[PDB]
């Protein structure tokens, strides 16, 4: 209420936000914030300067929306101060200045992005703790290791992270900028060449619905292709809010399948499936079969039914004949990162780890690299 | 100053995508200094956005806004668009009327009147409100009825004899006959002049309804009215357009009246 | 008020099994070791 510490993971799509304790975040709400392109009011209210989230999507007409985390990095802070702003004082309701804040980065976070963000909750909040953790870390713990190579697909970026007795191997670290936005546009795009239309605001918001609820990872894609036709199970209906039905068929598992081919977007890029194996390879020998025995995935998009089973035949085809793979998709994993930053400043150990008002005001920002890693 | 009441059937993103509907409408929208838009059906303000695009082109303060959440009992919803030039009247103070408890079946309208207080320096009258409502046909004699405590409620809350209730009121034909105006207290009382009579025709269709109304309360606002100004705009005759081109703009004509 | 109390010992427990598991790597020992690996 007062003295409990804050976990706000910030994502591309969403911000995860909520108290250190707790099983899951208070509130769950996209990151963005819109201000009116014209003067008025809404009935009964004075003029807003900007809406933050849920209230910013629905009023998005008279608004310029801004998205200010890309691919896993802030690059507006003007933006982002109005996020947390929104956060503390509208979804949970604190005052920053009460509650150690324990913010999430994406890996690899710039310093200069790392410090800023670290000058903001002290000068901007006067936070009287925080830290930062990397996303892809955090998941891991939530999973019971210290030791594993996480996959972390979100809205805006994947990350390969392998993490040894607690730490991220950052010369390993791969980031494809393929995720969650990239592959809704996708289906989109093959499911208006079926022969739909998505041009009012009300039908192109649902393509992301339809994804989530009917698309799905093909254990053999070639396969899957050829029995397309054939199948009596493939195709689904999926209703409009208007009253319409469209069917949706090997586009359920066309859409996905680009995480493993990111050509079917125009990307040169190598599949997650392959992201992972070169993390691996890029490690210490001595480390490789835990890593092979602890993938973690992590983040809505490999939230995908047949995602783990694909990611094992294709990672066991790339790995030694012999080598003992599993590959760990926990049934919370759209939460990990939050969970994990939930257990980690619930911990005793990790309390003299906190950047204090004090040892901030004394070193500055740069604290950050020396506390933080 | 000119101020109309306007509704637009199914004003959403596909009439406002429309480059031709949109031209259309946004030439009515600026005969008036204040435009009351019923029937916006825009889920996220989208077509809302784009008429103000439209209008504030050149000048970006050529129209401000006054907009409401979406209104009604059941998932049909529309909300109510003031639009008004700032250089020629301000908005003072803006309020939703409590029409009461929903979930306990007693709320008096569909759509709960959106209120705004105006300051016209321009017209004798100084400051005055406008009660918006577009009412459910199938009740539209218990809620123009219902008008009559809105205006006690604005006299409360403002202290304010000086107001305009007007809009698609559905105040002819079936959905209010001759015998039912004895039960309305908003014509009963002397309070009120009616300025759209029941021999206008305000529906674009080939029917005779004077649906839309303007109706006026207290002595300032009374004697700002322009004696004949009020009548509807019958955007047809004035375009020189085809029956069908002024149904896909609306079924309903504009009610204006002139103040001074 | 049920399925709250084994969510919530659920919670405690991994916390507790984090105490265990995780402290060990956030010891300043330790904190110093993976200092110098970077
Ligand atoms: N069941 C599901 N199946 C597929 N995709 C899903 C599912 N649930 C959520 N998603 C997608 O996951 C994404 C959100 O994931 P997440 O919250 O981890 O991202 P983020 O943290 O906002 O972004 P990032 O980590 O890329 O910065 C969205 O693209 C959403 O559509
Ligand atoms: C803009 O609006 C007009 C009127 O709604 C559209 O006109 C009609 O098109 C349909 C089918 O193309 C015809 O059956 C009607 O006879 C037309 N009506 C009128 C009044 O012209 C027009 O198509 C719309 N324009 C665009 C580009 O969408
Ligand atoms: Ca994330
Ligand atoms: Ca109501
Ligand atoms: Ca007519």
């Amino acid at each position: 209420d007062e003295t409990t510490a804050l976990v706000c993971d910030n994502g591309s799509g969403l911000v995860k936000a909520g108290f250190a304790g707790d099983d899951a975040p208070r509130a769950v709400f996209p990151s963005i914030v819109g201000r009116p392109r014209h003067q008025g009011v809404m009935v009964g209210m004075g003029q807003k300067d900007s809406y933050v989230g849920d209230e910013a999507q629905s009023k998005r007409g008279i608004l310029t929306l801004k998205y200010p985390i890309e691919h896993g990095i802030i690059t507006n802070w003007d933006d982002m101060e109005k996020i947390w702003h929104h956060t503390f004082y509208n979804e949970l309701r604190v005052a920053p200045e009460e509650h150690p804040t324990l913010l999430t980065e994406a890996p690899l976070n710039p310093k200069a992005n790392r410090e800023k963000m670290t000058q903001i909750m002290f000068e901007t909040f006067n936070v009287p703790a925080m830290y930062v953790a990397i996303q892809a870390v955090l998941s891991l713990y939530a999973s019971g290791r210290t030791t594993g190579i996480v996959l972390d697909s979100g809205d805006g970026v994947t990350h390969n992270v392998p993490i040894y007795e607690g730490y991220a191997l950052p010369h390993a670290i791969m980031r494809l900028d393929l995720a969650g936005r990239d592959l809704t546009d996708y289906l989109m795009k093959i499911l208006t060449e079926r022969g739909y239309s998505f041009v009012t605001t009300a039908e192109r918001e649902i393509v992301r619905d339809i994804k989530e609820k009917l698309c799905y990872v093909a254990l053999d894609f070639e396969n899957e292709m050829a029995t397309a036709a054939s199948s009596s199970s493939l195709e689904k209906s999926y209703e409009l809010p208007d009253g319409q039905v469209i069917t949706i068929g090997n586009e359920r598992f066309r859409c996905p399948e680009t995480l493993f081919q990111p050509s079917f977007i125009g990307m040169e890029s190598a599949g997650i499936h392959e992201t992972t194996y070169n993390s691996i390879m890029k490690c210490d020998i001595d480390i490789r079969k835990d890593l092979y025995a602890n993938n973690v995935m992590s983040g809505g998009t490999t939230m995908y039914p047949g995602i783990a089973d694909r990611m094992q035949k294709e990672i066991t085809a790339l790995a030694p004949s012999t080598m003992k793979i599993k590959i760990i998709a926990p049934p919370e994993r759209k939460y990990s990162v939050w969970i994990g930053g939930s257990i980690l400043a619930s911990l005793s150990t990790f309390q003299q780890m906190w950047i204090t008002k004090q040892e901030y005001d004394e070193a500055g920002p740069s604290i950050v690299h020396r506390k933080c890693f | 100053l000119k101020i109309a009441a306007f509704n637009i059937r199914t004003f959403g993103e596909t009439k406002m995508s429309n480059a031709t509907l949109a031209s259309y409408i946004v030439r009515i929208v600026r005969r008036y200094d204040i435009v009351l838009i019923q029937e916006v059906r825009d889920s996220h303000l989208v077509a809302v956005g784009k008429l103000l695009d439209y209008l504030n082109q050149d000048d970006p303060n050529t129209y401000h806004y006054v907009v409401s959440e979406p209104l009604g009992r059941n998932s049909y919803k529309e909300r109510y668009l003031f639009l008004f030039r700032p250089n020629k009247v301000s908005v003072l103070d803006t309020y939703q009327y409590d029409d009461g408890c929903e979930s306990c079946g007693n709320d008096s309208f569909s759509r709960e009147p959106a209120v705004v207080k105006f300051s016209s320096h321009s017209t004798k009258v100084k400051e005055f409100a406008i009660v918006a409502l577009h009412s459910a046909p199938s009740d539209a004699v218990a809620e123009i009825n219902s008008l009559y405590d809105v205006y006690l409620d604005v006299q409360q809350k403002w202290h304010l004899n000086d107001v305009m209730l007007m809009g698609d009121f559905n105040a002819d034909c079936s959905y209010v006959t001759s015998s039912q105006w004895s039960s309305i207290r908003l014509r009963t009382s002397s309070t009120f002049q009616w300025l759209i009579p029941d021999s206008a025709d305000t529906t674009a269709t080939s029917t005779n309804c004077a649906y839309d109304r303007i109706v006026v309360a207290g002595s300032l606002l009374q004697s700002s009215v322009v004696p004949g100004s009020a009548a509807p705009f019958d955007f047809q005759a004035a375009y020189g357009l085809s029956n069908e081109m002024a149904l896909a703009i609306s079924d309903h004509y504009p009610v204006e009246v002139t103040l001074t | 008020w049920e399925q709250l109390a084994r969510d919530r010992s659920r919670f405690a427990r991994r916390i507790t099994q984090a105490q265990e598991e995780l402290s060990p790597c956030l010891t300043p020992a330790a904190r110093a070791r993976a200092w110098a690996r970077l």
